[PDB]
RNA sequence: GAAGCUACCAUCUGUGGGAUUAUGACUGAACGCCUCUAAGUCAGAAUCCCGCCCAGGCGGAACGAUACGGCAGCGCCGCGGAGCCUCGGUUGGCCUCGGAUAGCCGGUCCGGGGUCCGGUGCGGAGUGCCCUUCGUCCUGGGAAACGGGGCGCGGCCGGAAAGGCGGCCGCCCCCUCGCCCGUCACGCACCGCACGUUCGUGGGGAACCUGGCGCUAAACCAUUCGUAGACGACCUGCUUC
RNA sequence: UAGCGACGUCGCUUUUUGAUCCUUCGAUGUCGGCUCUUCCUAUCAUUGUGAAGCAGAAUUCGCCAAGCGUUGGAUUGUUC
RNA sequence: GCUGCGGGAUGAACCGAACGCCGGGUUAAGGCGCCCGAUGCCGACGCUCAUCAGACCCCAGAAAAGGUGUUGGUUGAUAUA
RNA sequence: GCGGGUCGCGCCGUCGGGCCCGGGGGGCCACGCGCGCGUCCCGGGACGGCGGAGCGAGCGCACGGGGUCGGCGGCGACGU
């Protein structure tokens, strides 16, 4: 009904630093520094409070739709801020029947190479994405842990894997079989 | 020296879309815009200018290739500021997209 | 981002319509598309006109919500909007645009006679100067 | 007497039009940079109608018919023959007045460009409606020249980096020349009579 | 049974990149939860397009040789003298990229930040510039140190996309009016009248006298071949060793 | 409601047959087969998928999809 | 039929309007991005995104049914206890 | 107690009847004084026939007047 003026509220906390040179977003934490180009969207960013940051994001006039928008814009900048402090880290226990799945990390925590995968002969190589690393966690059967900054790239690289383990030409009620996500949480706990 | 016609260009005839009527003449003339800005050129005159290889002339001077058809302008012609024209003899039709000149003739100032 | 947003009491300017080159001052908005504007000395009767007509500046006032043309005039006359706008390079330009209409030919030969002086004065002492830091960085 | 255009951010339709219109008139106007045409709509239906117009085609001789160019100055050529009369002796004269260059011609790197404002993707398409590239949809079909188009495009991009420095650097010379003295016997006649 | 023509009746070879549909997902609102969708992203194919492979347009390149003999003949350069045709314009532009819920300009700091402006654009293509200049003589005021034209000469190279224009320097014969304000008097004043001023020492062709610099060919046929041929077309040979 | 689905109900198709006589009666050579090219999709198989009363196999039903295949014979002139 | 003309692209029958030959002006039915004459109005108000959009009597292809796609509207039920 | 017609009361109104009548600036296509033609009005006004009485004539004009004329002006030969 061409409303006015929805207006987010987007706390930011001490240790991290933002800096705006437009819709294009560059944070600065102790984990690295993020960005992301916020171009396409159209909505007034503004930031307000000497040393208190708080973040407003604007949206005047607009439609149902672009209401619908301008909360998007304050949840991606949520999921930045906590990505900045603490990280984001995917904990996958591999479900396997009596065939094993063997996982291993073939060269800087960036390649992802699946074998015996239900007795396929086929090596299953994947390739990650940039800025995310991965490793097979200690004290627990075959967890995998996906640990990095970016929880779009991060969970990219989740589906990646569980859609590289897809079983074919079965039924898949029966032969439960692949590398699933279990839990996502931080990379520093009690956060 | 110097320039005292003002540019028009010949766009074509008053015409509907399937039969022309090749008594008058449109021209798109240049800084005109407006219907408001097509009443200055009211009356004014227009001369078509061409070449032929025959050499025949008036009192400029003396014999030219140069040859013209004048005319005058009646009235403006709708919005955007084209100009209806009436000449002599009609148009050769050879000159759409060919500039012809509105002189500064009758002047009402 | 956007500095001048529209309120209750910002004054305005009329670029395209019956009111070309007069401030307005507007009362109150109708709904989304055209608003109520007034004029109490600029010479221009309370009515309402749409916003894509109407041309936005800086000055604002104190005005109560929908308050009559005199209290209007008061918050105007105490403001001082005429002499205050007339002292701005906006309406610099504007007074510029219309002498540059309402030349004359003698004017245009005056303008040409000095306008060639002073590009002649210019190219002079730009020739000069870029010479002089040529030689300035020439060791 | 040339109407050089820039591309970038016109739409399609819209500068076919202007252009059809001025090219009848006689004004010989060419168009650079087809390659960033913007074209109004998702490009998904862009590439799925041009696609079906590759579909169209005889049956019967495939050399005789319906040529379907794919480098996109080419495009905007034949969107502008669909809208002038060439199969009429003016139309022909017409499109003989008009020139494309994808890319930038070495002229046309120098030659001051216009930019149509009535066919600019800011005024016609309301913001958050999705547009085309025509650089994106030709590379899509069958031309084969981005790759040689974005490294010139970069170069001369690069070259008029550093002229326009220059050009800078002179203006700053000639209003550091104005900051100094006696041109004011004449500025009062210019300001009274519009500077 | 030679050579040749031939057989899935002998043998040999037949190949990858891109966007994506169906679908599966991720992030995430609408709808404080959820959600593959609303904006954003990913994987994704005998389809689609291109690559690989055939034919190359009233499509364009770079390079070679560029007509003796006995006059010739023919090119580049400077011309001037005539003469036929085709027709249009009557000041020129010498350039940032990119955005629109943003951007431009000016400036200590180590291309970025901080700072100063400007802004419904005036560091403006509704604007900029030689320019509204009829010429000349007289004669004074301001501006004026580069001249400014070039048969110039000589050097540098800037430009790849479809480049020949743009600029610098050193020399050369002249201008110290190469522009404004002012004094002074003539120039065809052709006696009311259009096709005037132009980029033009335009574009093309036929020849005529002129000085200077150079050049002394190649196709096609006749013939011969047969890897090629219905005929053409095509592949080739033809040095007096 | 995996797969079907009566009682009813709304359509699409011109590859069946029918209705009509608009075109040709100073002539459009009439069935079927042989050969040969192209197109459609309302998909039989192959590629990629989803659902099953899908354990595997073998099937069935859907979707994107006409690129590429869809034969050898006894009978009847046959289409079938 | 016996009839042209202006629109409906294209037409026998449609919609205006009926015809000697011409110059000026005005309109009808229709239309005004460009073919192609006219909106080159600083037109007014809203609706809809389609991976098969939609675009004008006659008219040259579509229904029953469904949609938390959006936009209104009706009738109820909750919310200051 | 309500309505239909009649009668009489004051107030409306750049109302109408050129109204009227006597007195105390603007408009008008409206003109023979002497005296005697009839009426009306309080010696005068207005009309038809007469007592006055439209005196004198067309002169020179000017013309938004039975569809325009200049008592306006230019330019050009041996090849157009
Ligand atoms: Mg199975
Ligand atoms: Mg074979
Ligand atoms: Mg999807
Ligand atoms: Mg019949
Ligand atoms: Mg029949
Ligand atoms: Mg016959
Ligand atoms: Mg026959
Ligand atoms: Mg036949
Ligand atoms: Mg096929
Ligand atoms: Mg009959
Ligand atoms: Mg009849
Ligand atoms: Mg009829
Ligand atoms: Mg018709
Ligand atoms: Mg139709
Ligand atoms: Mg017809
Ligand atoms: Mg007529
Ligand atoms: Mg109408
Ligand atoms: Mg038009
Ligand atoms: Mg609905």
């Amino acid at each position: 009904m061409k409303t006015i003026l929805s207006n987010q509220t987007v706390d930011i906390p001490e240790n991290v630093d933002i800096t705006l040179k437009g819709r294009t977003v560059i944070v600065k934490g102790p984990r690295g520094t993020l960005r992301r180009d916020f171009n396409h969207i159209n909505v007034e960013l503004s930031l307000l409070g000497k040393k208190k940051k708080r973040l407003r994001v604007d949206k005047w006039w607009g439609n149902r739709k672009e209401l619908a928008t301008v909360r998007t814009i304050c949840s991606h900048v949520q999921n930045m801020i906590k990505g900045v402090t603490l990280g984001f880290r995917y904990k996958m226990r591999s479900v396997y029947a009596h065939f094993p799945i063997n996982v291993v990390i073939q060269e800087n925590g960036s390649l992802v190479e699946i074998r015996n995968f239900l007795g396929e002969k086929y090596i299953r190589r994947v390739r990650m994405r940039p800025g995310v690393a991965c490793s097979v966690s200690q004290a627990q059967k075959d967890e995998l842990i996906l640990e990095g900054n970016d929880i779009e790239l991060v969970s990219n690289s989740a589906a990646l894997i569980q859609q590289a383990t897809t079983v074919k030409n079965k039924d898949i009620r029966k032969f439960l079989d692949g590398i699933y996500v279990s839990e996502k949480g931080t990379v520093q706990q009690a956060d | 020296s110097g320039r005292l016609w003002s540019k028009a260009i010949f766009a074509g005839y008053k015409r509907g879309l399937r039969n022309q009527r090749e008594h008058t003449a449109l021209l798109k003339i240049e800084g005109v815009y407006a219907r408001d800005e097509t009443e200055f050129y009211l009356g004014k005159r227009c001369a078509y200018v061409y070449k032929a290889k025959n050499n025949t002339v008036t009192p400029g001077g003396k014999p030219n290739k140069t040859r013209v058809i004048w005319g005058k302008v009646t009235r403006a012609h709708g919005n955007s500021g084209m100009v209806r024209a009436k000449f002599r003899s009609n148009l050769p039709a050879k000159a759409i997209g060919h500039r012809i000149r509105v002189m500064l003739y009758p002047s009402r100032i | 981002v956007f500095r001048r947003f529209v309120e209750v009491g910002r004054v305005a300017y009329v670029s395209f319509g019956p009111h070309a080159g007069k401030l307005v001052a507007i009362v109150d908005v109708i709904d989304q598309n055209r608003a109520l504007v007034d004029g109490p000395c600029t010479q221009v009767r309370r009515q309402a006109m749409p916003f894509k007509c109407m041309q936005l500046t800086d000055f604002i006032l104190k005005f109560p919500h929908s308050a009559h043309q005199k209290y209007v005039r008061q918050a105007w006359q105490k403001a001082d909007i005429n002499t205050k706008w007339a002292a701005t390079r906006w309406a610099k330009k504007i007074e510029a645009r219309e002498r540059k209409a309402k030349m004359t030919d003698f004017d245009r030969f005056k303008v040409m006679k000095a306008k060639k002086m002073r590009n002649r004065i210019i190219k002079n002492e730009v020739k000069k100067l870029q010479k002089a830091a040529l030689l300035k960085a020439s060791p | 007497q040339v109407l050089v255009l820039d591309g970038r951010g016109h739409l399609l339709g819209r500068l076919a039009a202007i252009v059809a219109k001025q090219v009848l008139l006689g004004r010989k106007v060419v168009v650079v940079r087809c390659e960033g045409i913007n074209i109004s709509g998702n490009f998904y239906r862009n590439k799925l109608k041009y696609l079906a117009f590759l579909r169209k085609r005889m049956n019967t001789n495939p050399s005789r018919g319906p040529y379907h160019f794919r480098a996109p100055s080419r495009i905007f050529w034949r969107t502008v023959r669909g809208m002038l009369p060439h199969k009429t002796k003016r139309g022909q004269a017409a499109l003989d007045r008009l020139k494309v260059f994808d890319g930038i011609p070495p002229p046309y790197d120098k030659k001051k460009r216009m930019v149509v404002p009535a066919a600019l993707k800011v005024v016609r398409l309301k913001p958050t409606r999705k547009f085309a590239y025509l650089g994106r949809l030709a590379h899509e079909v069958g031309w084969k020249y981005q790759a040689v188009t974005a490294t010139l495009e970069e170069k001369r991009k690069e070259k008029a980096k550093i002229h326009y420095r220059k050009k800078k650097q002179l203006m700053r010379l000639r209003k550091q020349a104005e900051k100094n003295v006696e041109k004011k016997i004449d500025k009062y006649t210019e300001v009274l009579k519009t500077h």
